[PDB]
C-alpha cells in the first residue's frame, strides 16, 4: 500500500450560546426506508458515514425522494459558525490550444470532517411501524447540504492543487461543479504528458479519477459567448416577469452591443407585486423589439492576451444610457456593457461620462487587474474648460478624444464678474404656502420690471420662475442678482437636463443666451434692487 | 517578549470587510511582500473558518520605489477597547518637527492568541479566478490601534537616554509615526535626528511656526462697482454668523434704488466708518472657541481653481479651531484627484501635530471619482474618514 498523504482537517465550531440541532425525526413510508437502509449501508461500507448511539441527543431530519436520500441540514446551517464566502470572466481568461476535462466526483468525499463536529451531523433513520429505536448515524464528510462544505472542500482542494499550479505556469486549472477542467497551449504530446502528471499527483492524495456550458456561458477554445437568452414572449406582463426580462437583457448586454434596458426597468417603481398586468409604452416595445432584432444573431468576445493594448471605447445612446466596448484590437471585442444613470434631480453630459469611465476603470481592474485606455466621445477642450470650472474635483484616466457622434459638449457657460453694458435684472419670487399662491418677477436698472402671479407654487419653484423671466425678457447678455441660495445651488451645479420642466427651460434659455453673470445678494437685508415688497404680496 | 491580553468592545464581532480589487503591480507587490513576512513569522496562512477581513493595498512613499503594505484598520480599529499620554501641546510650538516611521518596531513583538483572528485579510486574485491568499497576523500589526498602545511601554523604555540627554525636543506617537520637534538650527535638527536614527536602530520635516490661524479680510478698494459692494455685503453678513457686531446696513444703504452692476459707488462717511468697525471686529479672534477631546474633529475643504485649496478645522460651526490654505505644486497640476489626496493628508497631519487625533472631512468630490482613485496617490500610513459634498457651498468665495 503506496502510503496516502491525509487531508488535515479544518477545525470547526458551532456559534457561541447555540447548542447542535435537535429537530423530530419525520415518519416514512416502509418503501422510502427500504431505501434508505441501503443507501445508508453502501455509504457506510465508503467510510462516509458511522452508525452511533444514543448518547447522541442531536438529530437531523431525513428525507427520501424518487433512489436519493436527503439530509435537511437546516437547522444545523443556522447554528454553525459563518466560514469565508464572485464567478471569473471569460474575456478575462486565455486562450487555450488543448482543454481535458477530469473527474473528481471520487475525491469529494476524501475530504474529512473536523471529528469533534460530527456528533452535530447526527440522523436517524425510522425502523418498521416505529417498532425499534430508528438506526443511528453521523457523517465522517463533508455532507451535501452543510453550511461550510462548499468553502472546505474548494480550500482543500486548492491547497492539494497548488504546488502543481505554481510548477507549472503553462497549465491552467479550475473546479467546476462535479469537475477537473485542464487547459494548455502545450502541443498535444505534451498536454497528455502534463494531464497524466496531474493525475498522479492527485493519486498522491488517493484520488484515482467544446463548447462547454459554463455559469450562463459558452466557452470555446478560441473564443465565449452568453447560452442563449430566451425572452418570454407574451401579450400579458406580469411584474416578476418584467424583473426575468429584464434581468436576462442585463445579462446579454455584456457581449451584445446596444442592449437598452431603460424603459423596462421604468415600469418597476415603488411597486412590489408578483401580480399585474402592466401596459406599455410605445418607447418600451420599440425597445424589446430592437433588443429581439439585436439578438437576433449572435457575436461572440475573444479571450485575454497581456501583450496588446487594452482598450475602452464609449458612445452616448441617449436618456442617460451609454454603451461601451472593451477590445485589445479593433473589431475583435474582449467584451461590452452599458451604463445608466443614477436617480438625480438634474445632471448634465460630462457627470455621466465620467461616471461611466469609473465604473469601467473599475470593472477592467477586476477582470484584467489593470485600466485600458479610453476612447470618448468628447473634445480635449470641453474636458479641459470642465475640470479647471467645476467646483468640484475630477479626474480622468489616460484617453483620447474619438470623433462620433452625438459628442459631449457643455452647453453654457456663466461668467466670471459682472457684465459691461448689460441690463441688471434682479429677479425675486415669494409664495405663501397655506394658500399655495405665489409671485415671480424682477426690476431693472433700465426700469423694466414684471410680477407675474401663480397659483399653486411654492418660494423654490417661484425663485426659479424668476430668474426664468428675467431669463425670457433680457437681451444676448444678461446680469441677474438672485437672493436665492436654492436657485444657485442648483444652477451652479451645471445641469444640461433636469426632472423639473421649470429647470429644463432654463437651461435652454441659458443655451439661447451670450453671456449670463449670475450673482447673490443675501435676502431681507434692504440690499438695493433686491424687491421683496413686489413679489411677497 | 509576552503579550498583552486583547479583546473587542462589548456587542461587537470582528470586523468583515469586503476586499476592493487591486491592480496586477499592487497584487505581486503584496505578494513578493508577504511572502517574507511570511518566512518570519510575522503572519501565517489560515483556512475558511476565519469569517473576517480586513482590506489592504500596497503604497510608496517619498523618494522610495520600493512598495509598502497598508492595512485598512479603521473598521478593527473602531472595534477596539483603547484606553490604554496627554497631548504634546508644544510639538506645534517648535521650529521644525520630523516624522519617522517606527512602524517595524512593532513586529518585535506578539499578538494576544484569540485575537489574531480579527487581523485576517486577502491578497485578492485578478477576475476572481483562484480564491484569494488568506493570511493572519501573528505580532503587532500596523496601522491598528493597539500596536503603538501595547508598545508604548517599549517605546518609553528605548528612548529614555535620548530623552534625558536633551529635555528641549519633544516626542510624540501616533500609530506608525513618530513625530519629533525641537527648535534647533536645521542642519543640526537634521544630524540630531540622524542621531536619533541611529540610536533608535541599536535597539519629511515640518514647521508649525510657519502656520497660524487665517483672518477674514475685506477689500480695500478706491472705487467701488455695485457688484463689489453686494459682494462686500454677502461676505460681511456671513461672517456675522461667526462675529457678534458685524453691521451691514451703511453699506446696504449705499446700493438703494436698483442700479447696474458695473456702476461705480462712491463711499459715504457712514460707510467707511461702518466698514472700519467690521474690519476691527474682523481682527479680533474669535469668541469662546475651544477643543473638545471628547468630540469629532471636521474639516471642510474646498477647491479654488489654479491648484489653490481652502479648508477649514471645527467643531462647532462658525467656531473654528483652524483654517488654512494650499497652493502646493508636487506634480498633480493635471490632475484634480491627485491634489485632493495630497490635500487630505497634508490637513490630517497637522490635525495629528495639535490635536492628537485625526479628522472627518467632507470632500468636494463624487463619491465614486474619489474612491476609484485615492489610493493611487496615498502615501500615508494612517487612513481618516470622510463624507461626500454634493451641493456646491457658497462659503467657497467667502474663503478666497
Ligand atoms: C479551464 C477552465 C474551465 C472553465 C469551465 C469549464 C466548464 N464547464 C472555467 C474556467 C474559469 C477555466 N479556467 C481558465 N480558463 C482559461 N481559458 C480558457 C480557454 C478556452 C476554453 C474553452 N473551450 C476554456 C478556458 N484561462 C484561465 O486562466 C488564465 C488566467 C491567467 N491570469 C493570471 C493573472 O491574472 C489574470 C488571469 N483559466
Ligand atoms: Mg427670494
Amino acid at each position: 500500500m503506496v502510503p496516502i498523504s491525509p487531508i488535515e482537517t479544518v477545525p470547526v465550531k458551532l456559534k457561541p450560546g447555540m447548542d447542535g440541532p435537535k429537530v423530530k425525526q419525520w415518519p416514512l413510508t416502509e418503501e422510502k426506508i427500504k431505501a434508505l437502509v441501503e443507501i445508508c449501508t453502501e455509504m457506510e461500507k465508503e467510510g462516509k458515514i458511522s452508525k452511533i448511539g444514543p448518547e447522541n441527543p442531536y438529530n437531523t431530519p431525513v428525507f427520501a425522494i424518487k433512489w436519493r436520500k436527503l439530509v435537511d441540514f437546516r437547522e444545523l446551517n443556522k447554528r454553525t459558525q459563518d466560514f469565508w464566502e464572485g464567478i471569473p470572466h471569460p474575456a478575462g481568461l486565455k486562450k487555450n490550444k488543448s482543454v481535458t476535462v477530469l473527474d473528481v466526483g471520487d475525491a469529494y468525499f476524501s475530504v474529512p470532517l473536523d471529528e469533534d463536529f460530527r456528533k452535530y451531523t447526527a440522523f436517524t433513520i425510522p425502523s418498521i411501524n416505529n417498532e425499534t429505536p430508528g438506526i443511528r448515524y453521523q457523517y465522517n464528510v463533508l455532507p451535501q447540504g452543510w453550511k461550510g462544505s462548499p468553502a472546505i472542500f474548494q480550500s482543500s482542494m486548492t491547497k492539494i492543487l497548488e504546488p502543481f499550479a505554481a510548477q507549472n505556469p503553462d497549465i491552467v486549472i479550475c473546479q467546476y461543479m462535479d469537475d477537473l477542467y485542464v487547459g494548455s497551449d502545450l502541443e498535444i504530446g505534451q498536454h497528455r504528458t502534463k494531464i497524466e502528471e496531474l493525475r498522479q499527483h492527485l493519486l498522491r492524495w488517493g484520488l484515482t479519477t467544446p463548447p462547454f456550458l459554463w455559469m450562463g456561458y459558452e466557452l470555446h477554445p478560441d473564443k465565449w459567448t452568453v447560452q442563449p437568452i430566451v425572452l418570454p414572449e407574451k401579450d400579458s406582463w406580469t411584474v416578476n416577469d418584467i424583473q426575468k426580462l429584464v434581468g436576462k437583457l442585463n445579462w446579454a448586454s455584456q457581449i451584445y452591443p446596444g442592449i437598452k434596458v431603460r424603459q423596462l426597468s421604468k415600469l418597476l417603481r415603488g411597486t412590489k407585486a408578483l401580480t399585474e398586468v402592466i401596459p406599455l409604452t410605445e418607447e418600451a416595445e420599440l425597445e424589446l423589439a430592437e433588443n429581439r432584432e439585436i439578438l437576433k444573431e449572435p457575436v461572440h468576445g475573444v479571450y485575454y492576451d497581456p501583450s496588446k493594448d487594452l482598450i475602452a471605447e464609449i458612445q452616448k445612446q441617449g436618456q442617460g444610457q451609454w454603451t461601451y466596448q472593451i477590445y485589445q484590437e479593433p473589431f475583435k471585442n474582449l467584451k461590452t456593457g452599458k451604463y445608466a444613470r443614477m436617480r438625480g434631480a438634474h445632471t448634465n453630459d460630462v457627470k455621466q461620462l465620467t461616471e461611466a469611465v469609473q465604473k469601467i476603470t473599475t470593472e477592467s481592474i477586476v477582470i484584467w487587474g489593470k485600466t485600458p485606455k479610453f476612447k470618448l466621445p468628447i473634445q480635449k477642450e470641453t474636458w479641459e474648460t470642465w475640470w479647471t470650472e467645476y467646483w468640484q474635483a475630477t479626474w480622468i484616466p489616460e484617453w483620447e478624444f474619438v470623433n462620433t457622434p452625438p459628442l459631449v459638449k457643455l452647453w453654457y457657460q456663466l461668467e466670471k464678474e459682472p457684465i459691461v453694458g448689460a441690463e441688471t435684472f434682479y429677479v425675486d419670487g415669494a409664495a405663501n404656502r397655506e394658500t399655495k399662491l405665489g409671485k415671480a418677477g424682477y426690476v431693472t436698472n433700465k426700469g423694466r420690471q414684471k410680477v407675474v402671479p401663480l397659483t399653486n407654487t411654492t418660494n423654490q419653484k417661484t425663485e426659479l420662475q424668476a430668474i426664468y423671466l428675467a431669463l425670457q425678457d433680457s437681451g444676448l447678455e444678461v446680469n441677474i442678482v438672485t437672493d436665492s441660495q436654492y436657485a444657485l445651488g442648483i444652477i451652479q451645479a451645471q445641469p444640461d437636463k433636469s426632472e423639473s420642466e421649470l429647470v429644463n427651460q432654463i437651461i435652454e434659455q441659458l443655451i439661447k443666451k451670450e453671456k449670463v453673470y449670475l450673482a447673490w445678494v443675501p435676502a431681507h437685508k434692504g440690499i438695493g434692487g433686491n424687491e421683496q415688497v413686489d413679489k411677497l404680496v | 517578549i509576552e503579550t498583552v491580553p486583547v479583546k473587542l468592545k462589548p456587542g461587537m464581532d470582528g470586523p468583515k470587510v469586503k476586499q476592493w480589487p487591486l491592480t496586477e503591480e499592487k497584487i505581486k507587490a503584496l505578494v513578493e511582500i508577504c511572502t517574507e513576512m511570511e518566512k518570519e513569522g510575522k503572519i501565517s496562512k489560515i483556512g475558511p473558518e476565519n469569517p473576517y477581513n480586513t482590506p489592504v493595498f500596497a503604497i510608496k512613499k517619498k523618494d522610495s520605489t520600493k512598495w509598502r503594505k497598508l492595512v485598512d484598520f479603521r473598521e478593527l480599529n473602531k472595534r477596539t477597547q483603547d484606553f490604554w499620554i496627554p497631548h504634546p501641546a508644544g510639538l506645534k510650538k517648535k521650529k521644525s518637527v520630523t516624522v519617522l516611521d517606527v512602524g517595524d518596531a512593532y513586529f518585535s513583538v506578539p499578538l494576544d492568541e484569540d485575537f489574531r483572528k480579527y487581523t485576517a485579510f486577502t491578497i485578492p486574485s485578478i477576475n476572481n479566478e483562484t480564491p484569494g491568499i488568506r493570511y493572519q497576523y501573528n505580532v503587532l500589526p500596523q496601522g491598528w490601534k493597539g500596536s503603538p498602545a501595547i508598545f508604548q511601554s517599549s517605546m518609553t523604555k528605548i528612548l529614555e537616554p535620548f530623552k534625558k540627554q536633551n529635555p528641549d525636543i519633544v516626542i510624540y506617537q501616533y500609530m506608525d509615526d513618530l513625530y519629533v520637534g525641537s527648535d534647533l538650527e536645521i542642519g543640526q535638527h537634521r544630524t540630531k535626528i540622524e542621531e536619533l536614527r541611529q540610536h533608535l536602530l541599536r535597539w519629511y520635516e515640518l514647521h508649525p511656526d510657519k502656520w497660524t490661524v487665517q483672518p477674514i479680510v475685506l477689500p480695500e478698494k478706491d472705487s467701488w462697482t455695485v457688484n463689489d459692494i453686494q459682494k462686500l455685503v454677502g461676505k460681511l453678513n456671513w461672517a456675522s454668523q461667526i462675529y457678534p457686531g458685524i453691521k451691514v446696513r451703511q453699506l446696504s444703504k449705499l446700493l438703494r434704488g436698483t442700479k447696474a452692476l458695473t456702476e461705480v459707488i462712491p463711499l459715504t462717511e457712514e460707510a467707511e466708518l461702518e466698514l472700519a468697525e467690521n474690519r476691527e471686529i474682523l481682527k479680533e479672534p474669535v469668541h469662546g472657541v475651544y477643543y473638545d477631546p471628547s468630540k469629532d474633529l471636521i474639516a471642510e475643504i474646498q477647491k479654488q481653481g489654479q491648484g489653490q485649496w481652502t479648508y477649514q478645522i471645527y467643531q462647532e460651526p462658525f467656531k473654528n479651531l483652524k483654517t488654512g490654505k494650499y497652493a502646493r505644486m508636487r506634480g498633480a497640476h493635471t490632475n484634480d484627484v491627485k491634489q485632493l489626496t495630497e490635500a487630505v493628508q497634508k490637513i490630517t497631519t497637522e490635525s495629528i501635530v495639535i490635536w492628537g487625533k485625526t479628522p472627518k472631512f467632507k470632500l468636494p468630490i463624487q463619491k465614486e471619482t474619489w474612491e476609484t482613485w485615492w489610493t493611487e496617490y496615498w502615501q500615508a500610513t494612517w487612513i481618516p474618514e470622510w463624507e461626500f459634498v454634493n451641493t456646491p457651498p457658497l462659503v467657497k468665495l467667502w474663503y478666497q
